[PDB]
C-alpha cells in the first residue's frame, strides 16, 4: 500500500486485448478517452503502478475521492487520462489467521500530494510532549496491518489494483498499439497501408535489391514504386490501378446512333474488340 | 503429478517429540498461495486440522494446540517436517499432509497416511508361520494359504504373496485385537489348486517398526 | 463447527443430498467450502471445491450449492462404488474446520452367503505349542455373523468378534475368525469343526 | 435523469443523423445480450448535475 511499485514501460507494443482473456477484471473503469478504442492509440510515457487494497476501497482510486487510502496512501490527480484494473485476489492473498504482509498508512499529518510515495515510517506527533515513539499512547505508528482472512465477504477481501498513467503529452511517441496484418493480395489493384504509406495500386513481386535499412522506394517522378513487406522481407512493386481516358467515336446523330468506344491506354484486358497502338 | 509421501518412526516412546516428515515432489513450494498442512484422523472419528505452512515462512497452527505444534520447511531438500511434544495416548491416529494449492482448493491432493500408535507398548517380534494348504483346503475348493504373522503391537504392516507379481488374490483383512493387546493377520491368497505344490509362496511380511522381514513357505501336510 | 448427517441411505439411480449446517458459524460469509471422499482403507481425496465449480477428474454426478448458510452435496446416479464418508470443510476465523462425517449406505443388493474356509495348521507351530486354527470367512453383504467354533461341544468364540467392515472392491463385508485353541488340548480335539451363522439364513 | 449522455457507437455519425439506438453494443466475439461483456456496455452514461 505505502510502497506501491512503479515499473515504467517504454518503446514496446502494448496489446490491451490480452488482459480480457485473463482473470475476470470487473473494475475496468477507463477514466480517459475510450476503453474500447484503445489498441489504435499510441502512448508516449505509460507508468504502471500497483497496490493491494480491500474491496470497499476500490472506489477511491478514481480521480477525486475522499477516504483514507485516497488521501494519505495513494492519491490520483484530477487529470488522470487512463484506466484502472482490479480483480479479486482472495484466492492467493488471503490466509488463515490474517495475511499481515500488507501494511497501509493510517496516521498522516497532511494530505498526500499527487504522485507521492511515502516510503519512510516515522511515529506520529502530538501536543506539548516530544514522543520519540517507543510505546507512547498519545502517539501511534503511521502504518497499520490489514487482516485478509477468507472469512470475509465481498468488501474486505484483497483486490490487486493496477493503474496505467498515460501521459499523452505532445512528444515523439514510443509505445504504439499493434495493428492487424491481413493477407497480401498480389496482382490485384487494392488499397495498401504499409507503415503509414497509403495509396492504391497493383501489388506485385519486384526484382530490385533494396538495402537492409531502406524500407520504402521512389522513382524519378517522386512516386512510391516499391516497398518491402513488413512481415516477410521481400521486395514488392507498386503499379497504380489501371486507368486511362475514354473517347467515343460517333458518326453523327443525323446519320445513326451507334457509337464506338476507344479506351486510350489499355491492352484490351483491363476493361468486336481490336487492340491498337 | 503431486506425490505426497510421509515417513518417520511410527512407533516411539510416550511423552516424546515426534519427527513425522512429509517429502513432497512434483511441484514448487515457492508458488504464491501454496502450502502443505497436517490433518489428523482418529480411528472412527472425523478429520481435524493441526498445522499449516505457507510460501512466506508463515506457520499457522491450531488455536487449541500451540505449545507443541512446531512445523518447519526444508524446501532446499523438499521435505516438510512436523514436530509435536507432549505425546499423550489420545493422539494415536493416521496423519496426512495435504497440499493447499490456493484458498478455494482446500487440500486438493492428500498423502497416504501413517498410523502412530503410541500409548504404552513397545515393539514386538512377529511370528511368521504360513498355513499349509492340506487336503482340507484342496478338496474344499480353493487351497488358500496364509501366513500367520501375529504377536505384534504396531498396526501398519503390509503383506504380498510373491511380491512384484500376483497383485490380486490376497485378502489382507484388518487385524484383530485380542486380550493380549497385540494384533494378528492371516491374509490368504485366492490362488486355486492348479499349481501350488511345486512353486514357492511367501507373503513377504513388512513389519517395518520391528525391522524384520521373514520370508518362508510351507509344504502340504497330512491330517 | 460443522454438523453432518450420521447415516444417509440412497437407492441406486436416485439422488441424495447432504447437509453442512452452520452450528454457530464463525466462518462469516461461508465463501469457500470443499467436500472430500474417504473410502475405508484409503486416503481422503477432494471431490468438489468451490461448489460453483468442480475440479478436474470428477464426473458430472457430483455437484454442490449453498442457498443461504448451508452447503449441500447433490450426488445423482448412485452406484455400488460410492459408499464412502464425506466431509465439508471451510475456513474459520482461527483454524480450518473439517466438520463431521457422513456415511452413505446404498441398499438394493442381493444378500451374499459367507464361504467357510478352515485352514489346517501346519506342523511348525504345533511343536512350539501355538495352536491358532483359523476359520476366516468373508464375502457377505449384511455384515452380521457369529461363528460357532466347537469340537462337538459348547460353541464358543473367545476373540472372534472383531467388527471389521472391510469394504473391498466387491463391496462385501468380510470377517476375521481367530481361535484361542489351548496348545495342550489340541490332542483331545478331534477336528474342531467350524460353523458360521449369517443374518436371515441363521442355519 | 432529465438530461443524459450517450456513449460510444459502433457506426459513425453522419451530418443530421438522429442516434436513438439504445440496444446492446456490438456483442461480436462474445454474446453481450442481457449480460454486459468486455468492451460492450449500454450506450447511455447518466450525467451528474450537482
Amino acid at each position: 500500500v505505502y510502497a506501491w511499485n512503479r515499473k515504467r514501460i517504454s518503446n514496446c507494443v502494448a496489446d490491451y486485448s490480452v488482459l480480457y482473456n485473463l482473470a475476470p477484471f470487473f473494475t475496468f473503469k477507463c477514466y480517459g478517452v475510450s476503453p474500447t478504442k484503445l489498441n489504435d492509440l499510441c502512448f508516449t510515457n505509460v507508468y504502471a503502478d500497483s497496490f493491494v487494497i480491500r474491496g470497499d476501497e476500490v472506489r477511491q482510486i478514481a480521480p477525486g475521492q475522499t477516504g483514507n487510502i485516497a488521501d494519505y496512501n495513494y492519491k490520483l490527480p484530477d487529470d488522470f487520462t487512463g484506466c484502472v484494473i482490479a480483480w479479486n485476489s482472495n484466492k492467493l492473498d488471503s490466509k488463515v489467521s490474517g495475511n499481515y504482509n500488507y501494511l497501509y498508512r493510517l496516521f498522516r499529518k497532511s494530505n498526500l500530494k499527487p504522485f507521492e510515495r511515502d516510503i519512510s515510517t516515522e511515529i506520529y506527533q502530538a501536543g506539548n510532549k516530544p514522543c520519540n515513539g517507543v510505546a507512547g499512547f498519545n502517539c501511534y505508528f503511521p502504518l497499520r496491518s490489514y487482516s485478509f482472512r477468507p472469512t470475509y465477504g465481498v468488501g474486505h477481501q484483497p483486490y490487486r489494483v493496477v493503474v496505467l498513467s498515460f501521459e499523452l503529452l505532445h512528444a515523439p511517441a514510443t509505445v504504439c498499439g499493434p495493428k492487424k496484418s491481413t493477407n497480401l493480395v498480389k496482382n490485384k489493384c487494392v488499397n495498401f497501408n504499409f507503415n503509414g504509406l497509403k495509396g492504391t495500386g497493383v501489388l506485385t513481386e519486384s526484382n530490385k535489391k533494396f538495402l537492409p535499412f531502406q524500407q520504402f522506394g521512389r522513382d524519378i517522378a517522386d512516386t512510391t514504386d516499391a516497398v518491402r513487406d513488413p512481415q516477410t522481407l521481400e521486395i514488392l512493386d507498386i503499379t497504380p490501378c489501371s486507368f486511362g481516358g475514354v473517347s467515343v467515336i460517333t458518326p453523327g446523330t443525323n446519320t445513326s446512333n451507334q457509337v464506338a468506344v476507344l479506351y486510350q491506354g489499355v491492352n484490351c484486358t483491363e476493361v468486336n474488340v481490336f487492340q491498337t497502338r | 503429478q503431486v506425490t505426497l509421501r510421509e515417513s518417520g518412526p511410527t512407533l516411539v516412546k510416550p511423552k516424546q517429540t515426534l519427527t513425522l516428515t512429509c517429502t513432497f515432489s512434483g511441484f514448487s513450494l515457492s508458488t504464491p498461495g501454496g502450502g502443505v498442512g497436517w490433518i489428523r484422523q482418529p480411528p472412527g472419528k472425523a478429520l481435524e486440522w493441526l498445522a499449516l505452512i505457507y510460501w512466506d515462512d508463515d506457520k499457522r497452527y491450531s488455536p487449541s494446540l500451540k505449545s507443541s505444534l512446531t512445523i518447519t520447511k526444508d524446501t532446499s531438500k523438499n521435505q516438510v517436517v512436523l514436530t509435536m511434544t507432549n505425546m499423550d495416548p489420545v493422539d494415536t491416529a493416521t496423519y496426512y499432509c495435504a497440499r493447499l494449492t490456493a484458498a478455494d482448493t482446500i487440500f486438493d491432493c492428500w498423502g497416504q497416511g501413517t498410523l502412530v500408535t503410541v500409548s504404552s507398548a513397545s515393539t514386538k517380534g512377529p511370528s511368521v508361520f504360513p498355513l499349509a494348504p492340506s487336503s482340507k483346503s484342496t478338496s474344499g475348493g480353493t487351497a488358500a494359504l496364509g501366513c500367520l504373522v501375529k504377536d505384534y503391537f504396531p498396526e501398519p504392516v503390509t503383506v504380498s504373496w510373491n511380491s512384484g507379481a500376483l497383485t490380486s488374490g490376497v485378502h489382507t483383512f484388518p487385524a484383530v485385537l485380542q486380550s493380549s493387546g497385540l494384533y494378528s493377520l492371516s491374509s490368504v491368497v485366492t490362488v486355486p489348486s492348479s499349481s501350488l505344490g511345486t512353486q514357492t509362496y511367501i507373503c513377504n511380511v513388512n513389519h517395518k517398526p520391528s525391522n524384520t522381514k521373514v520370508d518362508k513357505r510351507v509344504e502340504p501336510k497330512s491330517c | 463447527a460443522l454438523t453432518q448427517p450420521a447415516s444417509v441411505s440412497g437407492s441406486p439411480g436416485l439422488s441424495i443430498t447432504i447437509s453442512c449446517t452452520a452450528t454457530s458459524s464463525d466462518v462469516g460469509a461461508y465463501n469457500y467450502v470443499s467436500w472430500y471422499q474417504q473410502h475405508p482403507g484409503q486416503a481422503p481425496k477432494l471431490m468438489i471445491y468451490d461448489v460453483s465449480k468442480r475440479p478436474s477428474g470428477v464426473s458430472n454426478r457430483f455437484s454442490g450449492s449453498k442457498s443461504a448458510n448451508t452447503a449441500s452435496l447433490t450426488i445423482s446416479g448412485l452406484q455400488a462404488e460410492d459408499e464412502a464418508d464425506y466431509y465439508c470443510s471451510s475456513y474459520t476465523t482461527t483454524s480450518v474446520v473439517f466438520g463431521g462425517g457422513t456415511k452413505l449406505t446404498v441398499l438394493g443388493q442381493p444378500k451374499a452367503a459367507p464361504s467357510v474356509t478352515l485352514f489346517p495348521p501346519s506342523s511348525e507351530e504345533l511343536q512350539a505349542n501355538k495352536a491358532t486354527l483359523v476359520c476366516l470367512i468373508s464375502d457377505f453383504y449384511p455384515g452380521a455373523v457369529t461363528v460357532a467354533w466347537k469340537a462337538d461341544s459348547s460353541p464358543v468364540k473367545a476373540g472372534v468378534e472383531t467388527t471389521t467392515p472391510s469394504k473391498q472392491s466387491n463391496n462385501k463385508y468380510a470377517a476375521s475368525s481367530y481361535l484361542s485353541l489351548t496348545p495342550e488340548q489340541w490332542k483331545s480335539h478331534r477336528s474342531y469343526s467350524c460353523q458360521v451363522t449369517h443374518e436371515g439364513s441363521t442355519v
